[PDB]
C-alpha cells in the first residue's frame, strides 16, 4: 500500500529558506517521476515544480522560476524541494504527487497518489497573545467573544470547559493586513437565561502558553 | 498558455439525484483531462483519466464524456460520502493547470437567517481601534450578501466576513462580518448597520444601532 | 420516317440433314446451303403482310440435328407501326403463313426444296449494334455439339482474329455449364456469354472484364439448351490465356422441407442449385423449415452478402428473396450479415429465392440454425442494423450506432459487487484480495458463465480470471489454455536473437515488407504489401527468418519459399479495412533458438490502454532514404479508441487499434511490422500488425494498426 | 534499351495549369524513383520533384511547394505532373529522370530528352522561311523568322545530309519574336548540279515547309 | 538547403594535361548510418542530355572512361581529368542528396586550347521573297576559327551603323573545337533602296589585316 509522508514545514521570515521532504513507501520510487502541488489556504490547487523518473530533467512553473528548486536521492527514496528568497505569496499547503509514468514524454502523466501536505507559513511578525475581548449586545439571544491579534495559528476557544456545547459557532481565522489573525466564537442561547446563568469562553494558546478565562456578559 | 475553467461554480444537489459538471478548455489539447476529488481537508482523489478511463477503486457512479473543448463529469446517484469539490486538470502539454472547483452542498429547505449586531466593547475602545460584527444565524443557501452601512454610504476594503461549514445536523450556515476601523474614523460617524440580502427574504430586513445609550 | 426493325430467329428444316461441311463458312456447300436458305427465307418474308417492310435477309449458322438455319432479317417500317411489330406478332405470322400453304394445293417455290416445321420457328428483337457486333465477327467462328455426360475441350483461337465466337448446343432438356480457368497471372482479355444464338445485348448472361489473382475459376450456367460466347481485345500477343470446358448438366428442383432439432448451432446450409457456380436465369427455390418450438427463431448468416428493402417496381438484379410475404433484394457487400426472423404464431417458415431479371450473379450460400427468442445474444450484445452478437463493453465500438458501448457499470473494468467499485482487470484472482471483501478471487476455479474477457475452454467452459493463457499454471478444468504455449520467449538496434519471430519478404533482393511467424509453416503480413502490380505473383517472394542485419548473411538466417497466399476476404484498399494476409512456407520452420513463432492472441485477450509495446521493423532512418542496415526496436504506448476516432473521424474500424510514438520525435514503422505486447508471464503476445498513419512530422498523430483480436477467427480457420 | 518518352510542354497562360507526363519503357518500372529535373534556358539544372518506387515517399522542391504535383501509374507505366499557378519563371525544359535506387535520393540514372514549357501573353505564330545563296567551296542555307514559341526544326533533304550544317541558336529579338538560320558548306563544283532544299517543323504552329535554296 | 559552389567559372585546358574541378558545400555530406558520401557529378553536353559520370563521391558509371577520378572529404570534393581530350566538353555539375530538397550545383565549363584558326566569311543578301513582307535582312557568316573573340561590323555607304545589328555565336566543336557566328541586319524599305553598297568588315587575330566582303545592290 502506497504512502508519501512530507515533513518540513514551519515559519519562515519574508526572505528566507526552507526544505521540505518526501520519503516514499510500498513502490518503486526510481520508474515514477513526481511533482509538488500547493494549495493556498482557501483557494484552488496549483502547480509548482516536477522532476523526471531519474533526475533527466526538472520542470518549474512561471511565478516560482529561478526561485524554488526540486530534488531527488533514489538511494534513500525521497524527493526534496529547496526553497529561497520566499515571498508573503508563499504560505500554503504543498502536496508531493506522483504520476503514472516514468517521464512526461509519452501521453499517461496523471497525479493518481498524494500525499497528506505540510503547512508552510510565510510572515515578518512574531508569536504574540491572543487579545479576548467580549462580544454582547446591548426571544433567543447570542453572545460570543472575539480573539484578535494573535500569532501563529491555532487557538482554542471553549466554553464553560466543555458544559456548554450546543449552538456553538467557532468561525475560521481570517489574516489581516497587519499579519495577525482574528476569528469570533458566539453561542445562542434562550434570553431567560441571560440574567439567571453566566458564560465563561476559555481561550488556549500553545506556542505562546496563553490561558484566559473570559466572562461575557451584558 | 492553456486556461482551464469549469460550470457551474456551485451546486446543490439531494441523495439519488444527478449531477453534471462541465470542463472547458481555452483551446484543444488532444482530451488528456483529468479529474479530482478533493474532500474539505484532505488530499485530492483522482477519479477518472483520459476523459473517460475510470480508476480503480472508484465507485461505478461517475461517468467521463465529451471531447474537443467540452468535457463533462457525471455523478449518477448521489451518496453521503460524495459532496467534495471536483477539478478538472489537462495532462497533456506542461503548464498544468487545473479547474477552478466546484462545490456540492446538500439540498434542503429554503432557510431564513438570523441577523444579529454587535456594538464594540470598552475594552476595545481603550487600545485604539474600532471593531464593529454582524453575525448572520441558521440560512441556506451560501448565496447571500452583506453590505456595511455608516451614514447611508458604502464601504469598501475594510470589512472581512467568514463562514462555516455546511452543518452535519441541519445542513445550514452562519456568517460573520467583522469591519475593522481607528477611533478617529469611529467617532465622526453616528449610524451603523448591517444591510443583509438573501432570497431567503422577500425584503432585506436592515440592523442598526447607536451608542450612548445602550 | 421509316425504322429499320431487326429480328433474329432460327428455322427447323425436316427434309434436310446436318453436315460437317456446313460448320465452315468457306466451304462451297455451306455457301450453295446459305444462299438457298437465304431465298426461301425471303420468299417466306414476302408472301406474309410483312413482304412490304422486307429489308434483307441474310441466313447466318447452321445447327445439329434437324436442320436449322440461325438467320437475321430487317424491316423498314412506319415509326407509328414500331409498336404494333412485336416479336411475337412476327412469329405468328409466319407460323400462320406457314401453315396456310400446307393444306393448300398450290406449291410454294420455296416448299419445292425445303420442308420447314412451324413449330420450330422461334423469332427474337435485335438492334443495330447488335447487327454490326454480329456482322464484325463473321471470321472468328466454330460449331460444337456437346453430348450427354462428356465434357469437351476448346479448339484453341486464333490470335490474328481480334473477336472471336463460340456457338454452344446441347440436348434440348439438359443445361450446358461452362468452366473458366485463368492461365496466366494478369491479363487484358475481355469475355462474354450471351443465352441465345447471337450476341443480343438483352440476353447477356454475364461479362468477364479484367484477368483477376483471388479466383481462377468461373462457372456459368445458362437457362436454355443453346449459348454463345464472345472474346475480344487480345491486347498485348502471347497465346492459351484461359480454358473453356462444357458439360451438359441435369435439372434438379432445390425446394425442400425439413423441422428443425433442439440445439442453439448452426444445423445446415441452404445453397442455389450448383454452388458455387453461377446459379441459372430461371431458377426459383423454396424452403420450408420447422422450429421445435415457438420459443427459438431462425438465424440465416450469410457469406459477402446481405439483404435490404426495395420499391416494389422496381426489378432488383442481385436476387429477390421472400420470407413470411416479405420481399427483400440481395446486396453483395464484404461484410457478414445475418437475417434473424421470429416465430408469432406459425413454427413453419417459408424462404423462397427467384432471379428476377436476365443478368446473375454468384452462386449464394447461408447457414440457417436457431436462436432463442428472449435474449438471443447469451453473454454478447446483439448490434440490431446487421443481427451480429458482437462484444458489450469491452472499449470497441462494434456497431454503427455504438449501442454497445453505451450506459453500462464498469466498461473494460471488473465490478466488484459487494460495494460497486470498478477495479482493474490484472487485479483479478492474481492473488490478493482488492475488493474490499474478497469478491475478486472468488470463484477462480471453478466454471463461470461467460461474458466479456472470459477465456473459452476447448469444451465450451469459461474461465472467470482474465488473461488466462500460457502463464504457467492450470486455470480450467479443460487444461486447454497452458497446451501449445512453446511461443513468446525470447533468447535502439536489435541483438542476435532477441525477436526470433521476425521474418523479411523480399523479391529480386530488397525487402519490400516484414512479418511475424505464427505457426511452423505460416507467416502473417500486411495485405497491402501485395496491392502493387508485379507483385501479387506467388513465385516472386521470398522469406528470411532469423535475420536481424540486411547488408551481409550471418549464420543464423534461413530462406523459404512462398507455396500458398490468401488475402482476407473481406479487405479493402481504400479504405485499409481487413488489412491481413497469410503466406504458407516451402517446408516447416526447425525451432532453434534464432528463430521461434510469436503467441497468438485469443479473441477475449485483453490489451490495456496506456500499456507499452515494441515495433521492431525494419525502416528508412531518414526520410527519403534507404532501409536501415540494423533491424530497430521503438516502443509506443495503446491509446484508447475513442481518442483516435475523435481523431479520424470516421475511418477507423473494429478491426484497428492505435499506438502513439514518444512526443517531439520515431515514424519509421515499417510495413507488416508486429507489434508483440509484454504478458505479466514473461511471454510475447502479437497484438498488432502495422497498416498505416498519417503525420511523419505532424505534432500528435497516432499509427493506426490492424487489431488481431477481430480477424483471429479467420486467421484459426486457415491455419487450422 | 532505356527509353524515356515525355509530352504534354507547350505554351501556357501565366495563370493557367497543366499536365506533363513521361513514357518509360525498357526496364521495370516498380523498382526505381522518377524524378522531374527542368533547366532554364539560360542558368543551370535545378530540381522539381522525385517520386519513390511506390509513391510511399513524395517529395518536392522549395520554391515549387504547393504548386506542383508529382504521381505515377505503376500499370500503364507512366509518370505525371501536375502544374499549377505558372509564372513567367516557370518556363524551362524538362526532364523526365529515372533514379538508380528506389528511394528518392538515389542516384539519377537515365535521362530524358525533355519538353519545353513556356509561359507568354502572346499568342502563336507561323515561322516565315527564307533561301539564302550567294551571288574552292561556298555556302548555302536557309532561315526561319517571326516564329513563337520554341522550337524549330531545321533539317535538310529530311535528315538526308548532316555534315557542314551549321544551325544558330534563336535569338529573341526586340520586338518579340525569334529568328534562325541553318546553312551548309558545300564544294562550288555541286552547285548547278544537284538541288539544295530544307526543310522546317512547327508544331505549336503545326507547319511543314520545304524551300529549295537557290542564287 | 545546402549551397553548393564550383570553381573555377571557367577553365581553358588544352589536350593532355590534367584539369581538376573543385566542389564546396554548405555542410558535411557523410550520412552516419551507412557512412556513404551523397555527392554525385554529372556532365551536360552541349545540346544533348545531362550525363552521370560520378556517384557516392568514388564510384563510375558503366560507361564513364578511367580519365575521370572523383575525390574529397566532408565539404571540399575535387573532380580530376587525368588526360583532357577533344570531347570532355560542357557543363559539370555536383549535386548533394543528404537532405531534402535535393540541390544541384552551379555549373563550370570547359574550354579546349587549340592553335590559331583563320575564319571563313561569308556574306548572304536578303532573298526575294523578303522584299515584299516590308524589312530585308542581310547577314554575315564566319566559321571555324579559334579563338573566340573576333569583332565584326557593317559598312554601309561608307557609314557605321550601331544598335540595329544581332550577333549569334553557336558552341564548342566536338572535333577541331571551333566556333561559328552569323550577323544579321534588318533594313526597312526607306532604308535599303536608299543605299547602294553594304559590306562587312571583321576584326581577328588570325588575320593580319581586317579583310572585308562587300557587294553591290541590284547585281544579279
Ligand atoms: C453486314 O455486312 C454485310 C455483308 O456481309 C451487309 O449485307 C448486305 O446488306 C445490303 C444492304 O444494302 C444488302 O443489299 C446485301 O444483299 C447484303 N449482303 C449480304 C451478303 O447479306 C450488311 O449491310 C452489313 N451490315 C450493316 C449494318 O451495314
Ligand atoms: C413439407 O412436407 C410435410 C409432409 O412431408 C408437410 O407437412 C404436413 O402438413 C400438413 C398440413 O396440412 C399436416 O396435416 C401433415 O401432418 C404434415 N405432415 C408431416 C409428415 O409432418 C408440409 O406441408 C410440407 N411443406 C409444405 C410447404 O407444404
Ligand atoms: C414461394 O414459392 C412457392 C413455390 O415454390 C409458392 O407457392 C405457390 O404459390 C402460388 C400463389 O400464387 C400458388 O398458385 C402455387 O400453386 C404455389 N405453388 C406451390 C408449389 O406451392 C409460394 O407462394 C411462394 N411464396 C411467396 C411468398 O411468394
Ligand atoms: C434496306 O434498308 C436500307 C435502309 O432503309 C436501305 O438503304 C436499303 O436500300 C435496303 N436494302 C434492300 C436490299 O432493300
Ligand atoms: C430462452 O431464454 C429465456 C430467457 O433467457 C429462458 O428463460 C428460457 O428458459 C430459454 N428457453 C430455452 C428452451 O432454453
Ligand atoms: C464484507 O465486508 C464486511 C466487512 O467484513 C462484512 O460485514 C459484510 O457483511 C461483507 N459483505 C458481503 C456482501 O459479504
Ligand atoms: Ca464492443
Ligand atoms: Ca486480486
Ligand atoms: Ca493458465
Amino acid at each position: 500500500e502506497v504512502q508519501l509522508v512530507e515533513s518540513g514545514g514551519g515559519l519562515v521570515q519574508p526572505g528566507g529558506s526552507l526544505r521540505l521532504s518526501c520519503a516514499a513507501s510500498g513502490f518503486t520510487f526510481s520508474s515514477y517521476a513526481m511533482t509538488w502541488v500547493r494549495q493556498a489556504p482557501g483557494k484552488g490547487l496549483e502547480w509548482v515544480s516536477a522532476i523526471s523518473g531519474s533526475d533527466t530533467s526538472t520542470y518549474y512553473a512561471d511565478s516560482v522560476k529561478g526561485r524554488f528548486t526540486i530534488s531527488r536521492d533514489n538511494s534513500k527514496n525521497t524527493l526534496f524541494l529547496q526553497m529561497n528568497s520566499l515571498r508573503a505569496e508563499d504560505t500554503a499547503v504543498y502536496y508531493c504527487a506522483k504520476h503514472q509514468d516514468y517521464d512526461f514524454s509519452y501521453y499517461y502523466s496523471a497525479m493518481d497518489v498524494w500525499g497528506q501536505g505540510t503547512t508552510v507559513t510565510v510572515s515578518s511578525a512574531s508569536t504574540k497573545g491572543p487579545s479576548v475581548f467580549p462580544l454582547a449586545p446591548c426571544s433567543t439571544a447570542a453572545l460570543g467573544c472575539l480573539v484578535k491579534d494573535y500569532f501563529p495559528e491555532p487557538v482554542t476557544v471553549s466554553w464553560n470547559s466543555g458544559a456548554l456545547t450546543s449552538g456553538v459557532h467557532t468561525f475560521p481565522a481570517v489574516l489581516q493586513s497587519s499579519g495577525l489573525y482574528s476569528l469570533s466564537s458566539v453561542v445562542t442561547v434562550p434570553s431567560s437565561s441571560l440574567g439567571t446563568k453566566t458564560y465563561t469562553c476559555n481561550v488556549d494558546h500553545k506556542p505562546s502558553n496563553t490561558k484566559v478565562d473570559k466572562r461575557v456578559e451584558s | 498558455d492553456i486556461q482551464m475553467t469549469q460550470s457551474p461554480s456551485s451546486l446543490s444537489a439531494s441523495v439519488g439525484d444527478r449531477v453534471i459538471i462541465t470542463c472547458r478548455a481555452s483551446q484543444d489539447f488532444n482530451s488528456w483531462l483529468a479529474w479530482y476529488q478533493q474532500k474539505p481537508g484532505k488530499a485530492p482523489k483522482l477519479l477518472i483519466y483520459a476523459a473517460s478511463s475510470l480508476q480503480s477503486g472508484v465507485p461505478s457512479r461517475f461517468s467521463g464524456s465529451g471531447s474537443g473543448t467540452d468535457f463533462t463529469l457525471t455523478i449518477s446517484s448521489l451518496q453521503p460520502e460524495d459532496f467534495a469539490t471536483y477539478y478538472c486538470q489537462q495532462t497533456d502539454s506542461f503548464p498544468f493547470t487545473f479547474g477552478p472547483g466546484t462545490k456540492v452542498d446538500i439540498k434542503r429547505t429554503v432557510a431564513a437567517p438570523s441577523v444579529f449586531i454587535f456594538p464594540p466593547s470598552d475594552e476595545q475602545l481603550k487600545s485604539g481601534t474600532a471593531s464593529v460584527v454582524c453575525l448572520l444565524n441558521n440560512f441556506y443557501p451560501r448565496e447571500a450578501k452583506v453590505q456595511w452601512k455608516v451614514d447611508n454610504a458604502l464601504q469598501s476594503g475594510n470589512s472581512q466576513e467568514s463562514v462555516t461549514e455546511q452543518d452535519s445536523k441541519d445542513s445550514t450556515y452562519s456568517l460573520s462580518s467583522t469591519l475593522t476601523l481607528s477611533k478617529a474614523d469611529y467617532e465622526k460617524h453616528k449610524v451603523y448597520a448591517c444591510e443583509v440580502t438573501h432570497q431567503g427574504l422577500s425584503s432585506p430586513v436592515t440592523k442598526s444601532f447607536n451608542r450612548g445609550e445602550c | 420516317v421509316m425504322v429499320s426493325q431487326v429480328y433474329s430467329g432460327s428455322l427447323r428444316v425436316l427434309n434436310r440433314h446436318f453436315s460437317q461441311d456446313l460448320t465452315r463458312r468457306e466451304s462451297s456447300a455451306f455457301r450453295s446451303e446459305t444462299a438457298k436458305a437465304q431465298k426461301m427465307l425471303k420468299e417466306l418474308i414476302t408472301s406474309t403482310r410483312l413482304g412490304t417492310y422486307y429489308n434483307s435477309s441474310s441466313v447466318y449458322s447452321f445447327g445439329e440435328g434437324p436442320l436449322t438455319c440461325f438467320f437475321w432479317f430487317i424491316l423498314q417500317i412506319p415509326e407509328h407501326r414500331r409498336l404494333m411489330l412485336s416479336p411475337e406478332v412476327v412469329q405468328a405470322l409466319l407460323v400462320e403463313e406457314l401453315l396456310s400453304t400446307v393444306n393448300s394445293s398450290a406449291a410454294v417455290p420455296y416448299r419445292a426444296e425445303y420442308e420447314v416445321d412451324p413449330e420450330g420457328l422461334v423469332i427474337l428483337e435485335a438492334s443495330v449494334k447488335d447487327i454490326a457486333a454480329l456482322n464484325s465477327t463473321l471470321g472468328c467462328y466454330r460449331y460444337s455439339y456437346v453430348g450427354q455426360g462428356q465434357v469437351l475441350r476448346l479448339k484453341g483461337p486464333d490470335h490474328l482474329a481480334s473477336s472471336c465466337l463460340w456457338h454452344l448446343q446441347g440436348p434440348k432438356d439438359l443445361m450446358l455449364k461452362l468452366r473458366l480457368e485463368w492461365t496466366l497471372a494478369e491479363c487484358r482479355d475481355r469475355l462474354a456469354m450471351y443465352d441465345v444464338a447471337g450476341p443480343l445485348e438483352k440476353r447477356l448472361i454475364t461479362s468477364v472484364y479484367g484477368c483477376s489473382r483471388q479466383e481462377p475459376v468461373v462457372e456459368v450456367l445458362a437457362s436454355g439448351a443453346i449459348m454463345a460466347v464472345v472474346w475480344k481485345k487480345g491486347l498485348h500477343s502471347y497465346y492459351d490465356p484461359f480454358v473453356l470446358s462444357v458439360q451438359p448438366v441435369v435439372f434438379q428442383a432445390c425446394e425442400v422441407n425439413l423441422t428443425l432439432d433442439n440445439r442453439l448451432d448452426s444445423q445446415g446450409v441452404l445453397s442455389t442449385p450448383y454452388f458455387p457456380s453461377y446459379y441459372s436465369p430461371q431458377t426459383h427455390c423454396s424452403w420450408h423449415l420447422t422450429v421445435p418450438s415457438l420459443d427459438y427463431g431462425l438465424a440465416l448468416w450469410f457469406d459477402a452478402y446481405a439483404l435490404r428493402r426495395q420499391k416494389y417496381d422496381l426489378p432488383c438484379t442481385q436476387g429477390q428473396w421472400t420470407i413470411q410475404n416479405r420481399r427483400l433484394c440481395g446486396l453483395r457487400i464484404l461484410q457478414p450479415y445475418a437475417e434473424r426472423i421470429p416465430v408469432v404464431a406459425t413454427a413453419g417458415i417459408t424462404i423462397n429465392f427467384t432471379s428476377q431479371i436476365s443478368l446473375t450473379g454468384p452462386g449464394v450460400r447461408v447457414h440457417y440454425g436457431l436462436y432463442n427468442q428472449s435474449d438471443p445474444c447469451p453473454g454478447e450484445f446483439l448490434c440490431s442494423v446487421n443481427g451480429l452478437c458482437v462484444p458489450a463493453c469491452d472499449g470497441v465500438k462494434d456497431c454503427p450506432n455504438g449501442l454497445d458501448e453505451r450506459n453500462c457499470v464498469c466498461r473494460a473494468t471488473f465490478q466488484c459487487k459487494e460495494d460497486s467499485t470498478c477495479i482493474s482487470l490484472p487485479k483479478v484472482c492474481d492473488g490478493q484480495p482488492d475488493c474490499l471483501n474478497g469478491s475478486d478471487e472468488e470463484q477462480c476455479q471453478e466454471g463461470v458463465p461467460c461474458g466479456t474477457f472470459t477465456f473459452q475452454c476447448e469444451d465450451r467452459s469459461c474461465v472467470k480470471k482474465p488473461n488466462p493463457q500460457c502463464d504457467g499454471r492450470p486455470d480450467c478444468r479443460d487444461g486447454s489454455d497452458e497446451e501449445h504455449c512453446d511461443c513468446g520467449l525470447q533468447g535502439a538496434v536489435s541483438s542476435e536473437g532477441e525477436w526470433p519471430w521476425q521474418a523479411s519478404l523480399q523479391v529480386r533482393g530488397r525487402h519490400i515488407c516484414g512479418g511475424a511467424l505464427i505457426a511452423d509453416r505460416w507467416v502473417i503480413t500486411a495485405a497491402h504489401c501485395f496491392q502493387e502490380d508485379s507483385m501479387a505473383s506467388t513465385v516472386l517472394w521470398t522469406v528470411f527468418l532469423g535475420k536481424v542485419w540486411q547488408n551481409s548473411r550471418w549464420p543464423g538466417e534461413v530462406s523459404f519459399k512462398v507455396s500458398r497466399l490468401l488475402l482476407h476476404p473481406y479487405h479493402e484498399e481504400d479504405s485499409h479495412d481487413y488489412d491481413v494476409a497469410l503466406l504458407q512456407l516451402d517446408h516447416p520452420v526447425v525451432r532453434s533458438a534464432a528463430v521461434r513463432p510469436v503467441c497468438l492472441p485469443a479473441r477475449s485477450h485483453f490489451f490495456e490502454p496506456g500499456l507499452h509495446c515494441w515495433i521492431t521493423g525494419w525502416g528508412a532512418l531518414r526520410e527519403g532514404g534507404p532501409i536501415s542496415n540494423a533491424l530497430q526496436k521503438v516502443d509506443v504506448q495503446l491509446i484508447p479508441q475513442d481518442l483516435c476516432s475523435e481523431v479520424y473521424r470516421y475511418q477507423v474500424t473494429p478491426r484497428m487499434l492505435c499506438a502513439g510514438y514518444r512526443k517531439g520525435k520515431a515514424c519509421q514503422g515499417d510495413a507488416g511490422g508486429p507489434l508483440v505486447c509484454k504478458a505479466l508471464s514473461g511471454r510475447w503476445f502479437l497484438a498488432g500488425l502495422v497498416s498505416w498513419g498519417l503525420g511523419c512530422g505532424r505534432p500528435n498523430y497516432f499509427g493506426v494498426y490492424t487489431r488481431i483480436t477481430g480477424v483471429i477467427s479467420w486467421i484459426q480457420q486457415v491455419v487450422t
